[PDB]
């Protein structure tokens, strides 16, 4: 999916917040790996997207 | 400090310990006592008993 960069660290066990807890929740005992980078080169337009 | 309890700092110290019979300088908290010869007692020199 793609989120606000600075929305990043609500994707994390344990975390509290609005992405967290309304769109998209990781268990307490997760594992496995989150992998994000900046894509504003391609998601981007100058009225707005 | 909002990190899970997975990804908090910990303070780690590891003591590594070369147990010889070489004279040990570094000792335990115990109690000398007056030496006692020729007669079957028990003994503990520098913890060898």
């Amino acid at each position: 999916f793609v989120i606000r960069g600075d929305e990043v660290r609500q994707i994390a066990p344990g975390q509290t917040g609005n992405i967290a807890d309304y769109n998209y929740k990781l268990p307490d005992d997760f594992t496995g790996c989150v992998i994000a980078w900046n894509s504003n080169k391609l998601d981007s337009k100058v009225s707005g997207n | 400090p909002t990190y899970g309890v997975g990804h908090q700092p910990y303070r780690v110290v590891v003591l590594s310990f070369e147990l010889l019979h070489a004279p040990a300088t570094v000792c335990g908290p115990k109690k000398s006592t007056n030496l006692v010869k020729n007669k079957c007692v028990n003994f503990n020199f520098n913890g060898l008993k």
